[PDB]
Formats: structure tokens, C-alpha cells, sequence
């Protein structure tokens, strides 16, 4: 998210899409300008430099849809763009935003990357086959039940590597998979995207990998210290962004 | 505006010295417009970030109240708040009027409080009000006001994204938006709450009114417009386009090859077009059509046409101008119908150039061929060069870069596919432009001249050397650059010598 | 205008001589409207460029307001401006009215005329037939022009705000329009028959009011001309002369600036003296010394009803003409043209392309979208070229293609290439038989050898006109019209220098 890799959260109805998005959207850099476009408010962010735009029904006035709102938002050339959920035409503009470097995120109603691809390519969305290459990550959320066992899990973390010339096209590298038999997340491939980061950042992989493990520790600590709320969580994450060194120390010293 | 003010000033030293508590450390200070405004980049070291402070002449709860008092009266006068009037004379209609109200109510202010009150009156009357300082500071490139009670954020040419001290509340922000909006001829309101317009100076506006479609309150965003035209030298110096590509383009526009520079909104498309548009041979007839006066050139034989939003559109003007014998036609940005016309001008021998909103070349083709533009596929063949601008962002740095140069060879006999050649491609990695091949357009030039491709190529290198020599000699401004380029046209060898000989 | 004047004058030694400081060499000098205005082409060593200087009878600053005064009164004479009045009479009043040195007189009437019957400040430019384009860009900007030989050059004529504003009203009015801030742009046509774009104020032209004038002065190259330039051999021209007489339709194809229009206009001087010809163009370019001819020009619709080539052809082909000329096909109207062909209308036009393959593509595909099967009605298709080496600037007919027809179950367009141009030796080579000559024998009802004989005959006639230096189009069209009326008598006069 910091590096602006675009992601779409996919999943059956009521599986967690929006929650997860809002969750991981609390990872946006404190100073970045973010604009969100939704059919109805649902996204809560403890971020300042943010513009929230909401669709208009037009019951008795001029109807302004997601298409209208995105097209003029992507115009303000923002850092991060959040689209509640793509349900049509506006989807093209989003991927355009991606092809252009706008860290774009959104939701999509589907069960697996295959359905995702179908819905996105076919009308009403009608996102051109070749544009899919600009999507970086695509998470797949699920609901799992047994007794009163109500579980929402990230079924899979899919890394979209790109397009293939003369193909099948959508090149996907599956990083994480969720085994329901043991309720465990299994790494089933390397996190290639981490390599694209070393290239962006201009450092080595091991180096990035190191920061990941670092950021990972920071989160597990916030957990141990019972820092659950979003307002407080966004504060400690904003913290780490400003100065990871000082941030880490306060965390280890219950402050 | 301020030179006028600086006249009547009646005194200087109107600014005090700020009080940034600890956990705050000045990083840099600098006049935006002395002796009134001043920017102070302050470092809130606790939050390891900077925070742009717009510094204006200080006033007291009592003073400002007095100022606001005069504004109410002066507000009655319409002239001074009329755009069609010369800023200079209505700048006096102001001072001559404050003289009245003053001597009448039998009061004489302080030479200082005058050269302070005066600042505020001009600002809120002629300037941009609360954001005037940001609208002035040459370092601020963008201004973003998210909503009610939210601090304006800007993009500083050196500190990038930064939080600002200027904060507008509902009452203030709504007025602000209406003002900006109105000031742009367009209207905004709860009925129609979104506006995409351009300010009188060229800056692009994106406003929103109320909480209709935008909770958190009204908001706006300005993307300022640089008054001085970047030159191809500026572009070589900024690493945005190689001197070689530039030389290639020089020959290309000389030989009337038509080109379109593609990119995302705000990717620096117009800026590039204006730069390479300085390669137009001196006596040629240039006709430019735009919706917003943006292109600045040092070319005598040129007519600058401008759209009328009411009604006269680009299409009308374009086809009109095309009934004459212009040598070069500039469009600025084809957004619809005229795009067809512009491609015909190409077909009929007119050196045509324009800007287009798109990210890839693929997207270019798609945007061109489909409504509203609707350019037939058989016509694209007539476009020669297609550049692609990108505004790369990494940390507190933005890099406008010519991301790629494409040549449209022709239309394939099968599936009628567009034959394209990408000879230069930018590399974000090392920030190096790469020549994946040699320009195929060099042969078209060779024939048009009767010389060997080898001969054209060496001419290129020559111009390329000339450009780097101009750079190395610190010749950056458009009038002087255009001057030296027009020279090389008139006579190359005499021009080369004088260049490397200090003249 | 000048014959009526230039007699009412007294002196003949009007207008002094030019004085240009160093670095300002005089390249050429020639008369425009002797003995009033003369134009001087000056150089400028520094800036390797020539400059056009418009000379008029010099006057005194005392004579200034003096002549501007005699004018301030003659203005309030409605019976002067009235165009309804013949210029021959109108002039008289001005003279008589002026009665109420023997040199200052003449070098004065000039102006009094240049402002009542002339074009004012720019008259020197309107009268000079070397200036084919006039560009008055903005306030206080020197006017530029396109010289028949010098091209783009700066001029000694500048107009400040008001001086230009009124100029724009003058031109606008003579063209019959009413340019105002309410209607700031005018694309009309002046009385002399010229294209005038004009803008008032600065609403659309920040650089102030402005105008441009594209003069229809042309002097179209002739068939004899093409033989001299070595563009098309005399024999090929004869073949076309016959072809054109028999109504075989032809399209001239070629890269931009390769010669298409010139060649067309050239070979269009082969049209039979009595035939009714209608031409449709986006802008006048075709000059014809033919009477029974209707010239139609497209309308932009700037502020009225737009009438395109499609509209104009569709209603022209309706007048069931003999010959139809379409400047250049750039769209829809192309279908109507080939329809005209399928129907027997000797149709001709131009097309931007490099070879018959590109021609076919452009014609078949949108915007033109001419149906595959219709191409059979095109008879001949010439291919023009530009060829360069040293300053070796050459325009040549690269090839004379005879379109034989369509093929059922095919590749379709059957083309027989008659002539080819070899650039290595700059020679035109016959690379097949001129089949079309056979279709002529069939039309005419005679033998091939017979037709072939006439070709050789018409060919001789042209080479003779060449030898006798008959180059102009007006004179050329006369001698060709001649041959049509009576080849026998025509041939004899030619061989007897008359
Ligand atoms: N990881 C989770 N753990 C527990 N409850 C969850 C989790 N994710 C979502 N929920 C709850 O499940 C319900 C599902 O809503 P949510 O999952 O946010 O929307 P969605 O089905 O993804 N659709 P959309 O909001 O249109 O993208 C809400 O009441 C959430 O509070
Ligand atoms: N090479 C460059 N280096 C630095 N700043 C640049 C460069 N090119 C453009 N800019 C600035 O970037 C902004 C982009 O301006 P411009 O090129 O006019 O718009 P655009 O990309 O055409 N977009 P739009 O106005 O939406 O069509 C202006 O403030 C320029 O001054
Ligand atoms: N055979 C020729 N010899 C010398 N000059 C020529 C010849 N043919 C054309 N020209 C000149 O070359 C220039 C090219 O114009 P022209 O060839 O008439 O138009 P074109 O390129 O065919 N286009 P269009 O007029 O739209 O069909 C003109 O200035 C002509 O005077
Ligand atoms: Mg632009």
C-alpha cells in the first residue's frame, strides 16, 4: 500500500470485502492525498488530507454517478483512490487511474479470480482485457462455518504479475492460500511484488524482506498491547511512518 | 498586482517574527512577495515532517475588525471588483476611495497599518484572498483544500506534499469556492455541485459545493499554471527529454511532421508541446486554437485563436483556419469532433500538433477512434510522432518525463493495424531514456531532402550539439532560446560558430 | 480602378526612390501599378531572409493631414461609397468634388482612390499578383505575405489598433458581412473573389483584431508546361487528351505536395470547348479557360448552413453535366462520384496516396467507403511523384495506370500499367499496351491504328506548341480548343507560326 500497488478485494456477498478494504486502508501514509468515491458512505478513515465523495441518486436533481465522480477526482491527480465497489462503467476509469500510477483500490463481488476477470471484462464493467495488467494484488475473502463457528478469512493473496502476449493472459502468482482443514495460511509461492519494491526503493530484496519482518513485529506488538481501535491504530501506524526507530521503541516500552 | 501595491505601500517592515514552540524548528524562510508575504517551512520534529507556514502582515483582533470595516464600504464600489477593468486604475479607485472615507471620518492611520491594511484590501479585492500567498509562492505547484476545518495541503517544489497553516471553515470555504468558481466564468451550487474549470491565469480548478456529493464540506483543488514557458533547454536540463530526442523533434517539426503529445491530465503535456513548438521556422504562418490561452511563443507571424464558451468552438475555428494556407496549426488538446478535422489537416499537408488525454498509445488509439472524437482508423496514418508524458512520483519528488517516443509508420495491409515504432523509452529505474532503435522517420526526411540517411543523422547530432552548447552556456528563457534557434535556421554554420565562440 | 485613375493625374514622375541603409541589399525591384506603387525585394545579410517593401508615392507630413482633410469632407458624400454605381462614373464625382502642384495632384488622387475604390493601406498587396497570401496577425505586427517566388517574408505594412479595426470592417463589409463583438469571426469571400478570414476585437484573438486573405491568383501550369518540366512525356499527354475527350474517368494520386492538383488542372484544359463542366472543391484552386462551366465551392457553415462536397456533388450530378471535377475526395462524396462514373459522367478528382494499393484502401475504407464493385468505373489513375538529389527538384508522373476492371472470384481491381517512370535515367518507359485506346476504337467505331494515328497527330500538335513557346493556359486552351473545332486548319496554322 505504501508503494502504491493497486488492489481489489473480491469475495461472495457478506464475506468481508469492504471491511478488509477499510482495514488495510489504514495503512495509507499520513500526508498522502486520498479521494474516495462510494455509492453510500461505509468507509471510515482516521486520515486528514482526504476527500470523501458520495454518489447522488438524482431523485429530484442531477444524477451524479461513480463514473462522474471518479473521472473528476482522478482529475485532482490524487495519491490514493478508493472506490467502494465497482459495479459498472466507472471501473474503466479506475484501471485507467492504475495504468497512470494512482494507488487505486476497490471491491468486487465474485468468488475467484476467474469470476473476477469475467465480471471486470464483460459489460457493464467492460474493462479492456489489456488493462488488467495494472492491477497488482487481488485478495479473496471468505466465510467459513461449522458449529456456530462463524469465520471470515482471506482465502488467498493473489499477485497479478501481468499480461502474456499470445496467451491465456492474466498472469497470477498465488502468494498465500488458506487451508480450512487446519485454519492456517500457507505460503504457496514467493511474494514477487516484494522484488518490484526493491526495484522501486532501489535496495535489495533481503533488505525489503527485513522491513516486512519489522513492520510485522510492530503489528504483533500492537496486538499484544491490545491496541484495537481504528483511531488509536491509525495513530501508531502513522507513527511508524514518521520514524520507525522511535516508533518501535515506544511500542516495546508500553507507551 | 503587487508592483502596483508596492507603489502605494507607504511603508515597509509589516511582518513580525513567528513563535514556533519547541518540537518546531525553522527549516527555511523566504519572501513570497516582500515586504508582505513570506513562507516559513517549519519542522515539527516530533512528527518528523515539515509544515508550510504562509506568513502575512500581522493584525490585531481590533485592527482586522477595522480593516473589515473599510472592506464593507469599499465593497459598495463595483469598478474595483470588476474584471474587465485595468487592475492599475481600479487599484487607484481603491486608494483614492480610502482617502475619502479616511479624511471624511476624520481619521489618519499609521504609515504602517496602512501598508498593511492596504495589503489586505488588494488581496481580498484583486488577489486570491486567504490562499493568495499559496497562489503566489512560485514553489507551490498544487493547492488542495479537502473540506470544512481541514488544513489546506499543497505540493512544494522542494518539500512535496506538506500540511499548511491556512484553514477555512464552512462559511469561509463556501465563499472561497463560489469566488474561485465565479472567477472562472462557471457557476456552482447545490443544484450542480462539481466544477472543472480554468482560472483567468490558466490554473485548472476542480471545485465541489456543500456536502451534496461531498460530505466533509465544500472543497476545491488548484493546479497552478507556470507563467514562464519551459524551453527545450529547460527540458534537457530537467532530465525530462534527451537532447538527442529533442534534436530529432527539431528536424521533425521543421520537416512538418505532425505530432500529438499524449498523457494523463496534469502530466505536463502542454508544457512539452509549447517547448518543442519553439522549433517552428521563423517566417512560417502559425495558427493556434485553444479553449484556454496557454501557449506562449516568440513567433511574429502567428495568430492565436481562442474558444468562446457560450458560441464558438474549436471545430468552427479549426475548419475556418483551414480554408487559408497556414503552415502550422496547434490545437492544444483535441477533446471531440474537431479531432477528425485536425487529422484531415494532416492529410492535406498541414503541420499539425496537439495534446491528447491518454496513458498508453493503446489508449491513445482507443480514445481517438471512439466518440466524441471519432477519428477513422484509415486517418491515423497521417500522424507522425506520438510522445508520451508521465509524472513519476517517488518520495518528495515528482519527475515529469517524456516516457516514450513513438513513430507512426503506417497502416498494416492486414487487419489494418497501426504500424508504430517506439524508438525511445524512459527507464524509471536509473532515470535514463533508452534508444530501443533508430528513428525510422529519418528516411522520410532523407528523401524529402535528397540526401542520404547518414547525412540527416549527422544534421541531427549537430542540432543536438547546438542544444547542449546552449544549455552549457545557460541559455534557458524562451525569448532568448527562440532567438538562438531562429538563428541556426537562418544560417547553421554561422550560428554554430557564434555559439561556440561566445557570441 | 487604375485605368480610370492614371489619366486624371497630371504628373507621371510620382514616387521617389527607395533608400535602404547598409546590410539592406536590394534583391529585386518591379512595378505593380505604374507609376504609383512599386515593390522592392530587399535582403538582409545578417538574417538570411528577404523582405517585401511596399512603395507608394511619398508625401509630406503637411500634406498628411492636408490629404487626410480633403478626405474628411469627401467622406460625407454618400454617392461615392455606393458600390451600386459603376466605378467609371463614381471616380468623376471625387475629381469634380475635389475641384471645390501639378504633381501633388496626381500623387494625391492615388490615395483618394486607394481609400474609396482601393483597399486602403493594403492595396499595394491586393494589386501585386506576386503576393498570393496576406497575413495581418495583430495590432502593430508587420504584415506577412506569401510571394509567388519568395514565399514567407515580412512586410513594411503595420496597423495599430484602430487602423486595423477599421481595416477589418472595410474587408468584412466589401465581402458582405457584419463582423462585430457579437459575431467576431467572418469567413467570407471578397469581391475580387478571394478568401477572407477575419476577426474583430480580441475576444477570439487576444493579439487583437486580425485578417488573412488567400488570393486566387494562380497561373495554372500547362500541359506544354508539364512536357517542359519533363513531368509527363508528350505522348502520354496525347493519350490523355483523347481519353479525356472520350470521357474516361481519372484520379490523380500522389504523396502530399507531389503535384496531384496541378496535373489535374493541367490535363483539364483538354475538355471540349462546348462541354458543360461542373467542379466541386473545398476551396478554389482550379483555373479553367472554359466558358460553359459552373464552379461550386463548399461552405464552412461558420454561422450559416454547412454545405459539404457531398451536398454539392449530389446536386450537380443532378444537372446531368458532361464533365465533373472534384478537387480531392476526402470522404462520403466519393461514393457519389463513382456513381457519376457508373453513369457515364466524365469524372475526375484527386486522392492522397502513394500507389494504387493505398488508393484502393483509402477509397474502400471509411470515410470514403466506396464499394469494392464500384471501382470498375474508374478508367485511368495517374501516380505523381517528387524526386530530389542536388537542388534537383522533380515532379514526375511516376505511372499511368489503366484500370481494366473487376474480376469475379478475385483479387479484383484489374490494372494494366501503360507507362512507368525510371528515375535512374529520368525516362518514361512503356511497360504495356495502352488498352484504353482499344475501347476508344470501339466507342468511335474505327480501328485502333486509326486512333493510334490521331494520338500521334495530337502528340505532334503539342510538341509544336512547345517549340513555339505557347506556355500560358489562356493561350494553350485556345489552341487546343482550336484543334477540337478543326484539326486540319488547326495543324496548318501551327506549322505556319500563326
Ligand atoms: N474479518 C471479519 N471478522 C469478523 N466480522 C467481519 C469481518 N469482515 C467483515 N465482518 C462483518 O461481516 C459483515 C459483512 O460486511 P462486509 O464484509 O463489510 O461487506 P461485504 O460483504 O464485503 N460487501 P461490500 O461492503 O459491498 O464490499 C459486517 O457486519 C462486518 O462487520
Ligand atoms: N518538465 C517539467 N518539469 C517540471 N514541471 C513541469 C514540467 N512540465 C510541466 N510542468 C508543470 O506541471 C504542470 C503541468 O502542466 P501542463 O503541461 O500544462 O498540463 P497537462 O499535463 O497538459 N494537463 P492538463 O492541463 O490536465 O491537460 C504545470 O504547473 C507545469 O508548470
Ligand atoms: N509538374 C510540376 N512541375 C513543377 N512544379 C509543380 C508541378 N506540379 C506541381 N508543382 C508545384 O508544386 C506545389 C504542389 O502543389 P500541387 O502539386 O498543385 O498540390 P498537391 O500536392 O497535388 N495537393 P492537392 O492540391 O490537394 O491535390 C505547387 O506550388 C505547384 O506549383
Ligand atoms: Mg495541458
Amino acid at each position: 500500500i505504501e508503494h502504491k500497488f493497486s488492489a481489489i478485494v473480491v469475495g461472495e456477498t457478506a464475506s468481508g470485502k469492504t471491511t478488509t478494504l477499510n482495514a488495510i486502508m489504514m495503512f495509507i501514509p499520513p500526508d498522502a492525498k486520498v479521494v474516495s468515491i462510494e455509492d453510500t458512505r461505509e468507509i471510515k478513515l482516521y486520515h486528514e488530507n482526504w476527500i470523501a465523495e458520495v454518489t447522488r441518486t438524482g431523485m429530484g436533481e442531477g444524477e451524479i454517478d461513480m463514473y462522474d465522480l471518479l473521472r473528476a477526482a482522478l482529475r485532482q491527480r490524487p495519491d490514493y483512490i478508493i472506490v467502494g465497489e465497482v459495479r459498472g462503467r466507472e471501473a474503466q476509469t479506475l484501471f485507467q487511474a492504475m495504468s497512470t500510477g494512482h494507488a487505486s483500490y476497490s471491491t468486487l463481488h465474485a468468488g475467484d479470480i476467474n469470476q473476477m476477470v469475467y465480471r471486470l471484462e464483460s459489460e457493464p464493467l467492460k474493462v479492456p482485457r489489456s488493462m488488467l495488467q495494472f492491477l497488482d494484488i487481488a485478495l479473496v475473502q471468505t466465510m467459513w462455518v461449522r458449529g456456530n463457528t462463524r469465520l471470515r478469512r482471506t482465502k488467498e493473496v493473489n499477485e497479478i504479475l501481468g499480461i502474456d502476449p499470445v496467451d491465456k493472459n492474466l498472469l497470477v502468482n498465488q502468494f498465500v492460500k488458506w487451508d480450512p482443514k487446519e485454519d492456517k495460511h500457507i505460503e504457496v509461492s514467493m511474494p514477487k511484488k516484494l522484488e518490484k519494491m526493491a526495484d522501486f526503493l532501489g535496495v535489495s530484496v533481503q533488505e525489503v524482506y527485513d522491513e516486512m519482518l519489522s513492520r510485522k513485529r510492530y503489528l504483533e506488538l500492537m496486538l499484544k498491547r491490545g491496541i484495537r481501535n481504528y483511531k488509536e491504530v491509525t495513530r501508531y501506524i502513522h507513527a511508524y511512518y514518521r520514524n520507525p526507530e522511535l516508533a518501535m521503541t515506544k511500542m516495546e516500552e508500553g507507551l | 498586482h503587487y508592483d502596483i501595491l508596492r507603489r502605494h505601500i507607504r511603508s515597509e517592515d509589516l511582518l513580525e517574527t513567528p513563535e514556533f514552540g519547541s518540537g518546531s524548528r525553522i527549516v527555511e524562510e523566504y519572501w513570497i512577495q516582500e515586504p508582505f508575504t513570506k513562507a516559513i517551512i517549519v519542522e515539527n520534529e516530533d512528527e518528523f515532517r515539515n509544515v508550510y507556514y504562509a506568513l502575512e502582515p500581522t493584525v490585531s483582533s481590533e485592527e482586522a475588525e477595522v480593516i473589515s470595516a473599510l472592506y464593507d464600504d469599499l465593497k459598495k464600489i463595483l469598478v474595483l471588483q470588476d474584471v474587465s477593468v485595468d487592475l492599475e486604475e481600479r487599484a487607484e479607485v481603491l486608494v483614492r476611495a480610502i482617502e475619502k472615507l479616511s479624511k471624511e471620518y476624520a481619521v489618519s492611520f499609521t504609515d504602517n497599518f496602512y501598508s498593511r491594511m492596504l495589503y489586505y484590501l488588494f488581496r481580498d479585492f484583486f488577489g486570491y484572498g486567504l490562499i493568495d500567498p499559496l497562489m503566489e509562492d512560485t514553489n507551490v505547484e498544487d493547492i488542495s483544500c479537502d473540506g470544512y476545518n481541514i488544513p489546506i495541503f499543497i505540493y512544494h517544489q522542494k518539500y512535496g506534499n506538506v500540511e499548511t497553516n491556512i484553514v477555512l471553515d464552512q462559511e469561509k470555504l463556501d465563499r472561497m469556492v463560489l469566488r474561485l468558481t465565479q472567477r472562472s466564468g462557471k457557476h456552482i451550487s447545490i443544484a450542480n455541485p462539481i466544477v472543472d474549470a480554468t482560472l483567468p491565469d490558466g490554473s485548472r480548478l476542480q471545485a465541489t459545493f456543500g456536502t451534496e456529493v461531498t460530505p466533509r464540506g465544500s472543497s476545491f483543488t488548484i493546479r497552478k499554471f507556470t507563467i514562464e514557458p519551459l524551453t527545450p533547454i529547460d527540458l534537457i536540463e530537467k532530465g525530462t527529454v534527451p537532447s538527442g530526442v529533442l534534436a530529432y523533434l527539431w528536424l521533425a517539426i521543421e520537416h512538418k511532421f505532425s505530432a500529438i503529445v499524449v498523457g494523463e491530465t496534469a502530466s505536463g503535456k502542454t508544457t512539452t508541446l509549447n517547448a518543442i513548438m519553439m522549433f517552428i521556422p521563423p517566417d512560417a504562418k502559425v495558427v493556434s486554437i485553444e479553449d484556454t490561452r496557454e501557449i506562449k511563443l516568440y513567433h511574429e507571424n502567428w495568430i492565436a485563436e481562442v474558444t468562446r464558451t457560450g458560441e464558438i468552438d474549436m471545430y468552427d475555428l479549426l475548419r475556418a483556419a483551414l480554408r487559408q494556407r497556414p503552415d502550422y496549426i496547434i490545437v492544444g488538446e483535441v477533446r471531440g469532433r474537431e479531432a477528425q478535422t485536425l487529422f484531415q489537416a494532416m492529410s492535406t499537408g498541414h503541420a499539425s500538433y496537439s495534446t491528447l488525454h491518454a496513458g498508453d498509445i493503446n489508449q491513445m488509439v482507443y480514445r481517438l477512434e471512439s466518440e466524441p472524437l471519432k477519428v477513422p482508423r484509415s486517418m491515423l496514418q497521417f500522424l507522425d510522432i506520438a510522445l508520451v508524458q508521465t509524472m513519476w512520483v517517488r518520495g518528495n519528488t515528482r519527475l515529469r518525463r517524456t516516457k516514450e517516443v513513438n513513430e507512426i509508420l503506417g497502416i498494416d495491409p492486414v487487419d489494418k493495424n497501426l504500424l508504430v515504432n517506439q524508438f525511445v523509452k524512459w527507464d524509471p529505474k536509473e532515470d535514463k531514456h533508452i534508444e530501443v532503435s533508430m528513428p525510422k522517420k529519418l528516411e522520410k526526411m532523407a528523401d524529402f531532402l535528397g540526401v542520404s540517411v547518414q547525412e540527416v543523422y549527422d544534421e541531427m547530432l549537430s542540432r543536438k550539439r547546438y542544444l547542449e552548447l546552449m544549455l552549457k552556456r545557460g541559455i534557458r528563457n524562451y525569448k532568448e532560446v527562440t532567438r538562438y534557434i531562429h538563428a541556426y535556421y537562418r544560417n547553421p554554420e554561422l550560428a554554430m560558430t557564434k555559439m561556440e565562440e561566445g557570441l
